[PDB]
């Protein structure tokens, strides 16, 4: 058996070529922060500073994946996003009852047994439309506890914004926070934000940096 | 560091005790 | 202070001049003899012939004005208590505290190193033979565990060497293997190995501290290059400053089995890179507790969580060293030296056991791995 | 519901096509599967323990 | 076969009361958390209520807080929804969608009228 | 007064379908299998634990030589492994990193795959110009792909997440025929051993027996109660057992046209993700989400064996075409070989 051993040697040479290519791909995979975007397009000002988006912030390369070309029964493809770092959950916060179904989708993302280790960056667009919506009189018809949810003491509002606007704003912020604190062991945390135009990717980069740091501190058992 | 400091101290003290025992061996006769 | 090698070479030089005086003196009584302590030539009979105290004693600077007298009678030999070859030897003029202390802190740090050797070989067996834990972090912790094993084993070798030198070659009476073991190389290799294992443990505490910081701080870093870099920092830089200690301890101050360190800058060249590692481990300690406070004061009690974080993060960095860092030799002379030695040797001898508890045994990942191996070994 | 009546129609024709087929007795199909597993029983390297010589996985 | 037959509702003056029910056959009812969804004419399917596997962890949408109440019985393999203090916003097609897995706490059934584990629907029209 | 008429007529159609299923159902398989002997405690341990993947393995298919096996990951790699010498043969970097299926052709000259990119990519392995490259891409679906299978060297059949299976011809590049009729995400296919008709398990708790010749749903099986994740035809072609999120396997048959067997214990609460048979058809291998893989007696519904092993869940399972090995591919980036 001579050609057997020569074929095995050629196969081992192919093994070493593929193994060094896969360790190079490990070094480009384990440092690529990827993130699922699942909110009603709008990412054209996030890419420019059809499904995926390979961009980069401060020598850290992000891989955004938009899921606009799927059906809305999400329960079978959203189980593919386990090694993803963050979920940019975009809420068009004003326009029906879009908000309660957005809360239900967030609760379902939160309590899924294969997504209970990954965390949710939470963007809330159309806050000016919510400003003229609360100044018109309609979240009080949808949410009753909004009638007695006092404005929190740790508020960091816009200076000059109307108090009912910030009232509804931090109300729905703490409602997402009630969903993201009512069922969790500290494995993953919701990171709410409010926007819309500016450097949203700075919030994305800071929050993904915080996700990676909290994960490293959880695996040293410091947190 | 600190284990070398202890080793220095115990070596100096035990060497002094060993020299004392050496002269105690020389004072008894055959040494 | 005064070395046993110096005492025995001074005694041999004194014996050489004594034998150059005993058979090169003019004869005149007592016989010119030598009782291995003082030279006794022929003297006057019937008198207390008082020769000087022989000046090869360590206490020659205390009483250089004494004398040893022998009752040189008219028989050629002195008096005695009974029939014996010994003459009358007055030794009242030529005659002459940390014993429990050093032995106390010895048995404390050797029970610490025995328990850490057992706990560390068990924790290294756990991190090797489980095949799921083999990340880069457990490779760093495993080489740290190897450094603790090498430190405790080299300290065991050192203490066996000091017992063979100054204990069982003292109550036994060879003095031909002891003072030649001073001039041997097994001595110098044992104490060089002690210095290398201690500096290797301190730089592996620094390597895992700077590894924890380069996880928490730096953005993107090539993993498999930086692990070989960290192994070369952990096991290659303590070589790089123990070998200068070894060459200046072979050239400049060799006598004394490389453990006397009577010149203190020759010890300070091994003490300062340790102080540098302990300094930047305290900096990394402040940075990691700053990061954990920055996480806990944004997670919408914290004192119990931060207390367990600090008491979990102390022993892998070893920042208890920082409480006794700038106080060192040549300054700590009183019982402050004892408090320094007791605290540092006790807590570093149990730092092994405490990292092998906090980073293999009560670790949640290893406990769930043991639960998995339990309920699949059924 | 003008979109939904079309899928209702094709579901009706699907059910009436799938309804009028032959269905043999379940005991016969179970005996067929049992005789198939009994026929090819010795040709199965998973249930029969194949010794280390002729299975090319046992190192 | 997972089948969900709902019954109840009709023409009721706003302010009264009403009751929906649905029998659920084809599965172990004691293992699925259950929902109630509605389709308003001119809108999409919007969620109304959830209940857990046992029946303890109940949740409502915000528009029906205090007004409606759901209650499951695995011994009868059915679920009831009481509409107390009916409103003119409740004129909708009613659905009792289940959630597709045992012993889970998540649901993905507020879809655009394409879900398999959902009932046929009861029109509840609110007029004079 | 029109739509309700034909839907209650469809309810009556379902009623006589259920009456025909009950009237021809004299004896279940579990009460006429008690005369045959069980297979005892079956030990299988890891022969080769092949380690190449950076992320979770989501699919796998053995070759018909029972030597090579494709493994696809959400890494974005599709690496073709030689199972005996535990080493690699190819490494194809994919176009979209999220792939959910892969299929080694029975000839061996192609490897298809597909994922959330909605495109079945068919790579050639026998190019005269050396390196592997995409021989064909197929883009006609509106949802993702869950399982693609080669009928022959010439035409693929794909299962999508928009309620459609599809027979595609690779040389032409478009859908030869479609297969509509499901209402949920179609999650797995299974070709018959004569490759004339495929079974499709979907997210409507049903499994449809299609046929590739004229392209119609000829049978429909509603015996499950949750989303069906995987499916595999019985090695003769008259039956198939399939598994779903309700933590059970159910064995159906294509001629008696009902459920024959239910595979579930009280410890079995995690919804399963892969089924396969042995070559004899006696061992229903089934990989789950409690990180193990049960080895069911496919005639007596016992746990004959339990494959321990993997650290995360499995997501694909495949038995060789000579019956020699059971490869389980998982989310701990390894796929192990059992024997
Ligand atoms: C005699 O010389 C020493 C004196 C003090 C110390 Cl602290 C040491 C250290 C450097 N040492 C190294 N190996 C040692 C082994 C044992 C002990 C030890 C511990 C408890 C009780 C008694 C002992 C000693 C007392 C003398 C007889 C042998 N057993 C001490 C050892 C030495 Cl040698």
């Amino acid at each position: 058996t001579e050609d057997q051993r020569n074929e095995e040697k050629a196969q081992r040479e192919a093994n070493k070529k593929i193994e060094k290519q896969l360790q190079k791909d490990k070094q480009v995979y384990r440092a690529t922060h990827r993130l699922l975007l699942l909110g009603a397009s709008g990412k054209s000002t996030i890419v420019k500073q059809i499904f995926e988006t390979k961009f980069q912030v401060d020598k850290v390369n992000f891989h955004m994946f938009d899921v606009g070309g799927q059906r809305d029964e999400r329960r079978k493809w959203i189980q593919c996003f386990n090694d993803v770092t963050a979920i940019i959950f975009v809420v068009a916060s004003s326009s029906t009852n879009r908000l309660q179904e957005a809360l239900n989708l967030f609760k379902s993302i939160w309590n899924n047994r294969w997504l209970r280790t990954i965390s949710v960056i939470l963007f809330l667009n159309k806050q000016d439309l919510l400003a003229e919506k609360v100044l018109a009189g309609k979240i009080e018809d949808y949410f009753p506890e909004f009638a007695r949810y006092t404005t929190p003491e740790d508020a960091t509002p816009e200076p000059g914004e109307d108090p009912r606007v910030t009232r509804a704003k931090y109300f729905i912020r703490d409602e997402f926070l009630r969903i993201s604190t009512a069922s969790g062991d500290g494995r993953h945390y919701c990171y709410p934000h409010f926007t819309c135009d500016t450097e949203n990717i700075r919030r994305v980069f800071n929050d993904c940096r915080d996700i990676i740091q909290r994960m490293h501190l959880r695996q040293y058992e410091l947190l | 560091h600190a284990e070398g400091t202890f080793t220095s101290d115990v070596s100096s003290y035990l060497e002094g005790q060993a020299a004392k025992e050496f002269i105690a061996w020389l004072v008894k006769g055959r040494g | 202070t005064v070395s046993l090698w110096e005492t025995v070479q001074k005694w041999r030089e004194y014996r050489r001049q004594c034998q150059r005086s005993l058979t090169e003196d003019p004869p005149p009584f007592c016989n010119r003899t030598f009782d291995e302590y003082a030279c006794w030539p022929d003297g006057e009979p019937g008198s207390f012939v008082n020769v000087s105290c022989p000046w090869y004693l360590p206490w020659a600077s205390s009483v250089p004005q004494g004398h040893v007298y022998r009752f040189c009678t008219a028989e050629g030999l002195w008096l005695q208590k009974d029939n014996s070859s010994l003459p009358w030897r007055d030794l009242s003029e030529c005659e002459e505290s940390p014993e429990e202390q050093l032995l106390f802190l010895y048995i404390i740090y050797t029970v610490g190193y025995a328990l850490s050797f057992s706990a560390l070989v068990i924790a290294s067996a756990i991190l090797l033979g489980f095949r799921h834990l083999h990340c880069t972090r457990n490779y760093i912790h495993l080489n740290l565990f190897a450094s603790f094993i090498l430190r405790a084993l080299s300290v065991f070798i050192k203490d066996a060497a000091l017992k063979w030198m100054y204990s069982t070659a003292a109550q036994q009476h060879q003095w031909d293997g002891l003072l030649s073991y001073q001039d041997s190389l097994s001595c110098r290799l044992v104490f060089l190995l002690m210095q290398y294992c201690v500096a290797a443990n301190y730089y592996w505490l620094l390597v895992e501290g700077v590894y924890l910081y380069t996880l928490l701080a730096f953005s993107v870093f090539s993993e498999q290059w930086i692990f070989r870099l960290y192994v070369s920092i952990g096991w290659g830089v303590p070589l790089l400053f123990v070998v200068p200690w070894g060459i200046v301890k072979y050239l400049y101050e060799d006598e004394g089995c490389w453990t006397r360190n009577s010149n203190m800058n020759y010890w300070l060249i091994i003490r300062l890179p340790i102080l540098f590692a302990i300094g930047v481990n305290f900096l990394i300690f402040v940075r990691v507790i700053c990061i954990v406070v920055s996480k806990l004061k944004a997670n919408l009690d914290i004192k119990c969580r931060l207390a367990k974080s600090t008491l979990t993060l102390i022993p892998l960095l070893g920042t208890h060293e920082v409480i006794f860092a700038f106080v060192m030799d040549e300054h700590a002379r009183g019982t402050l030296r004892f408090i320094k030695l007791f605290t540092e040797l006790s807590f570093t001898s149990f730092q092994g056991l405490m990292v092998a508890i906090l980073y293999c045994f009560v670790n949640n990942e290893v406990q769930l791995e043991f639960r998995k191996s339990w309920e699949r070994w059924r | 519901n003008t979109a939904s009546i079309a899928q209702a129609r094709k579901l009706v024709e699907q059910l009436k096509m799938e309804a009028n087929i032959d269905r043999i007795k379940v005991s016969k199909a179970a005996a067929d599967l049992m005789a198939y597993c009994e026929a090819h029983a010795k040709e199965d390297p998973l249930l029969t323990p194949v010794p280390a010589s002729e299975n090319p996985f046992r190192e | 076969q997972v089948q969900l037959q709902e019954s109840g509702g009709g023409l009721v003056q706003p302010g009264g009361s009403l009751r929906l029910s649905c029998a659920a056959s084809g599965f172990t009812f004691s293992n699925y958390k259950m929902n109630w969804v509605r389709q308003a004419p001119g809108k999409g399917l919007e969620w109304v209520s959830d209940i857990s596997q046992s029946g303890a962890s109940i949740s409502y949408t915000g528009s029906v807080k205090g007004r409606f109440t759901i209650s499951r019985d695995n011994a009868k393999n059915t679920l009831y929804l009481q509409m107390n203090s009916l409103k003119p916003e409740d004129t909708a097609v009613y659905y009792c969608a289940r959630c597709p897995a045992p012993f889970t706490r998540d649901c993905f059934d507020v879809t655009s009228t394409t879900y398999a584990y959902r009932g046929q629907g009861t029109q509840v029209t609110v007029s004079s | 007064s029109e739509l309700d008429q034909l839907r209650q007529e469809a309810e009556q159609l379902k009623n006589q379908i259920r009456d025909a299923r009950k009237a021809c159902a004299d004896a279940t398989l579990s009460q006429i299998t008690n005369n045959i002997d069980p297979v005892g405690r079956i030990q299988m341990r890891t022969r080769r634990t092949l380690r190449g993947h950076l992320a979770k393995i989501y699919a796998m298919h053995w070759g018909t030589d029972s030597r090579l096996l494709v493994s696809a990951s959400q890494d974005g790699k599709l690496i073709i492994w030689d199972s005996y010498t535990t080493n690699k043969v190819h490494a194809i970097p994919l176009r979209s990193s999220w792939v959910m299926t892969c299929a080694y052709a029975p000839s061996g000259n192609y490897v298809a795959c597909g994922g959330l990119d909605n495109i079945c990519s068919i790579y050639n392995l026998k190019t005269r110009e050396g390196n592997v490259r995409v021989s064909r891409e197929l883009a006609g679906h509106t949802g993702y792909l869950s399982c693609c299978r080669f009928l022959d060297d010439n035409q693929i059949v794909t299962s999508s997440g928009d309620t459609t299976c599809a027979l595609w011809d690779i040389e032409t590049g478009q859908q030869t025929t479609t297969f509509t009729g499901h209402t949920g995400d179609v999650m797995s296919l299974s070709l018959a051993p004569d490759t004339r008709l495929f079974v499709s398990g979907a997210c409507d708790a049903s499994a449809k027996l299609w046929d590739v010749r004229e392209g119609m749903c000829r049978q429909t099986f509603t015996g499950h109660e949750s989303d069906i994740n995987a499916i595999c035809f019985f090695p003769n072609g008259n039956a198939f057992a399939t598994g779903s999120d309700d933590a059970t396997c159910r064995l159906f048959d294509l001629r008696a046209d009902q459920e024959l067997m239910t595979y579930s214990h009280d410890n079995i609460i995690c919804g399963i993700t892969s089924v396969s048979f042995s070559k004899s058809g006696r061992l229903l291998l089934a990989g789950y989400d409690d990180f193990n893989c049960n080895v069911w007696d496919a005639l007596k519904a016992d746990r004959a064996g339990v494959l321990a092993g993997h650290d995360n869940r499995v997501s694909c399972l495949g038995v060789t075409d000579d019956g020699m090995a059971v490869a389980t591919g998982s989310w701990d980036s390894f796929l192990k070989i059992w024997n």
